[PDB]
RNA sequence: ACCCUCAGAAGGGAGGCGAAAUAGAGCAUGAAAUCAGUUGGCGAUCGAGCGACAGGGCAUACAAGGUCCCUCGACGAAUGACCGACGCGCGAGCGUCCAGUAAGACUCACGGGAAGCCGAUGUUCUGUCGUACGUUUUGAAAAACGAGCCAGGGAGUGUGUCU
RNA sequence: CGCUCUAAUUGGAUGGAAGUAGGGGUGAAAACUCCUAUGGACCGAUUAGUGACGAAAAUCCUGGCCAUAGUAGCAGCGAUA
RNA sequence: UGUCCCAACGUUGGGCCCGGUGAACUGUACAUUCCAGUGCGGAGUCUGGAGACACCCAGGGGGAAGCGAAGACCCUAUGGA
């Protein structure tokens, strides 16, 4: 697994760690690459409303056939990836929680850092026709989140 | 719209080809250069040969697209681009430090450059750029 | 012996492999094969006085 | 308060004015990389110099663009060859006994990297009392 | 261990041990391919063997390199004048003298200057040259053959006899 | 020039060896060397030997990995649930 | 009698958008191309011009002498059956 790829002050940071989660590794970058910079709490109103629908997280790199939503600003190409939003949400909830637990106004505090990383591949195996069977696998993310005092 | 050309240059009765040679040669040492009175340049030889070839111009294309000019205005500054390495930063600079007028929308009369200059007194067999242009279909707006 | 033991065989010309010998979708014996033999290894007989 | 270097950093060696000549020469000319062919075109292949076999080799065939190959032509001057760029000759050293024989006005010690910090001190202080430069000194706050 | 979080013997946070947890379980070290985040350079009007050599921009903690720039002067190879005077040519222009002079690459000395400043490194721009590599072939950029990428593996060896 | 192990001669290392990463110097070059970080235990030089000694390539071998792609499929069958 | 003149409208399952799951083929490099030319005479990459602001969605497949298979034809081998 990851490390902080970020040096953090403890006394104005919480931290928070997803692990070797089973979710697409490119929704999460999607995702991460999103909210980096937004208060917690905007990103938790953000995601949930992305979980509901009303708000579509841009595809900029892994954006092949995807199609082009209004609602996405400065780009074309949007979705709602429900299932990594809900891992951001755990994560957010953890972070947060460890925020307020140590003293801070956790809700308040700025995503500092977030980057989602791919740890491995759960691997399968599906069959094919001509007696042949190929990879079926699941990717295996890791995602780091520091939050920071405004 | 304001061009602070560093020299003006009157092109009737002088030589397309001539002329083209000496502004891309300017423009290329940092002059900027406006030709004015382009529809009287002048292009030496027997009319229906010089139509010929510049109507072929005017046909030849396809989707990717050979876009040739028809007005006065830029057969003169097409001409004087295909004397300039346009596709270099350089090229490109100086091509575009150069414009070519219709009439003359200054106040100052443009010079006649050396050697440019065609004597219509000495001369049957030679065509006006707005003779072309108009054989060509353009809508003789000079 | 070591690497010969095996009836790996080369599939020949006709699935887009290189011609080397194989076993259970293993390559094997020869030389650049990864568990096949040492083309000129030490040898016993060599002379060494 | 601040680091400083042990021994004599700042001394110079004595040379000739021909060797002085030479060493200014070897510094101006210099030399071509000479990296392997199309190494940058490929990970796979290193920097390391091989010479090009290619029969079609465009570097082997010698054509212009493609990379000068190493030949004796391109050697640096016999009479300094090999000098660090200060103008010394530089002597390997192990130990305090290394020093032994070295003439500091003509030669610098490099201190091999293996050597300890406590054998170090030992040669470096040893050095400087025989007036000799440590090409890699150690740093002390002072 | 204890505590917090969580649906939770999961995971996370804080904490404890140890010289080291970036030694926390296929748990010494930890390359490349390659992925995330990010720094420098370039970037939505512009062209493709991706570079080599020159020269500019921007970028650079220390250490392991310390040079570099301008006035002037000294030296000064090949080469080599202007101007002026005189004389020729229809003319473009040339001859003789000034003169193998002034100039002339490198190198050096005096005086002044630079420390991102000189080298170097990263990237980019300009100039010149440039259609990979290996092989097959009279002829390969080849619309001839090989390779997705990287690491590791991968081909004159032994006995006898002869020369 | 470089690699393995042997021998003689002779050195380095917990006051930090090898390796690795980034960087400085030398050599026409093979390649040598130093600095910093990591690492935490081994490492050389000279000389005479030794050889399962050097890779860009063989539809080469094995392992790992990227683009392909969040794409094809998860509809079609007289059993539409 | 929609085989045809000559095609139209409709039905069901796909196709398209969204959640989840999630491969493979293929990849020397570079690659926005077009017209001509040149070249081992069948060029996105050489030359000259022309055109060309970047990215994305859907499509039918003109080109990559497309991908797949060391041509089964033909010949050659002091080859096999
Ligand atoms: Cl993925
Ligand atoms: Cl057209
Ligand atoms: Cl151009
Ligand atoms: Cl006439
Ligand atoms: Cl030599
Ligand atoms: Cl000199
Ligand atoms: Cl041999
Ligand atoms: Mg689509
Ligand atoms: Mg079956
Ligand atoms: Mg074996
Ligand atoms: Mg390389
Ligand atoms: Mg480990
Ligand atoms: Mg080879
Ligand atoms: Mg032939
Ligand atoms: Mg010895
Ligand atoms: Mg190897
Ligand atoms: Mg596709
Ligand atoms: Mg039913
Ligand atoms: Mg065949
Ligand atoms: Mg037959
Ligand atoms: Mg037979
Ligand atoms: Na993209
Ligand atoms: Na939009
Ligand atoms: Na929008
Ligand atoms: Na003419
Ligand atoms: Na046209
Ligand atoms: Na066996
Ligand atoms: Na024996
Ligand atoms: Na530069
Ligand atoms: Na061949
Ligand atoms: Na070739
Ligand atoms: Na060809
Ligand atoms: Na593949
Ligand atoms: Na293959
Ligand atoms: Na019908
Ligand atoms: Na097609
Ligand atoms: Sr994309
Ligand atoms: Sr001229
Ligand atoms: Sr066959
Ligand atoms: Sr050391
Ligand atoms: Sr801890
Ligand atoms: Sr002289
Ligand atoms: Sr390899
Ligand atoms: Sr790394
Ligand atoms: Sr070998
Ligand atoms: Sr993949
Ligand atoms: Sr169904
Ligand atoms: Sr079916
Ligand atoms: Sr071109
Ligand atoms: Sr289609």
């Amino acid at each position: 697994g990851i490390s902080y790829s970020v040096e953090a002050d403890p006394d104005t940071t919480a931290k928070a760690m997803l692990r070797e989660r089973q979710m697409s590794f490119k929704h999460s970058k999607a995702i991460a690459r999103e909210i980096k910079g937004k208060t917690a709490g905007e990103a938790v109103d953000y995601l949930e409303a992305v979980i509901e629908g009303d708000q579509p997280v841009p595809f900029k790199q892994h954006n092949s056939g995807v199609g082009h939503k209004s609602k996405v600003d400065g780009w074309d190409a949007g979705r709602y990836p429900e299932k990594a939003s809900k891992a951001f949400l755990d994560l957010l909830e953890n972070a947060v929680g460890n925020a307020d637990h140590q003293g801070f106004d956790g809700e308040a505090m700025t995503i500092k850092h977030v980057a989602a990383h791919k740890v491995g591949e759960q691997q399968g195996r599906k069959p094919r026709a001509m007696g042949r069977a190929s990879a079926w696998n699941s990717p295996q993310v890791d995602v780091e989140l520091i939050l920071e005092e405004p | 719209a304001e061009f602070d050309a560093d020299v003006i240059v009157d092109a009737r009765d002088c030589i397309m080809g001539r002329v083209a040679s000496q502004v891309a040669e300017q423009a290329l040492d940092g002059e900027t250069v406006a030709v004015v009175n382009a529809e009287r340049a002048v292009i030496t030889g027997r009319e229906e040969q010089i139509v010929e070839k510049y109507e072929k111009r005017v046909d030849i294309g396809n989707d990717n697209g050979y876009f040739y000019p028809k007005r006065p205005d830029g057969i003169f500054k097409r001409t004087i681009r295909g004397m300039l390495p346009h596709k270099k930063q350089r090229g490109r600079e100086a091509f575009e430090s150069v414009r070519v007028y219709l009439g003359n929308p200054y106040d100052e009369d443009g010079e006649v450059l050396d050697g440019t200059s065609l004597d219509r007194l000495s001369n049957i067999k030679f065509v006006t750029l707005g003779e072309i242009s108009e054989t060509l279909g353009a809508n003789k707006t000079w | 012996y070591a690497g010969l033991r095996t009836p790996a065989e080369s599939f020949g010309s006709g699935r887009g492999q290189a011609h080397v010998p194989k076993l259970d979708g293993r390559a094997r014996r020869v030389p650049q094969a990864v568990k096949g033999r040492s083309a000129h290894p030490p040898k016993t007989e060599k002379d060494r006085s | 308060t601040e680091l400083q270097a042990r021994g004599l950093t700042e001394k110079t060696p004595d040379l000739s004015d021909e060797d002085a000549r030479l060493l200014t020469q070897r510094h101006r000319v210099g030399k071509p990389q000479f990296n392997r062919q199309d190494h940058h075109k490929k990970k796979r292949v290193s920097t390391s110099w091989r010479k090009p076999r290619g029969q079609l080799s465009k570097q082997r065939r010698g054509i212009k663009g493609k990379g000068d190959t190493v030949e004796a032509g391109f050697r640096s001057p016999t009479a300094v060859r090999g000098k660090h760029p200060s103008g010394f000759e530089e002597v390997r050293v192990h130990n305090v006994d290394d020093l032994e024989g070295v003439d500091g006005d003509t030669e610098a010690v490099r201190i091999a990297s293996k050597v300890g910090a406590r054998k170090r001190e030992r040669i470096e202080e040893e050095a400087e009392d025989a007036g000799i430069r440590v090409l890699n000194p150690t740093y002390v706050e002072v």
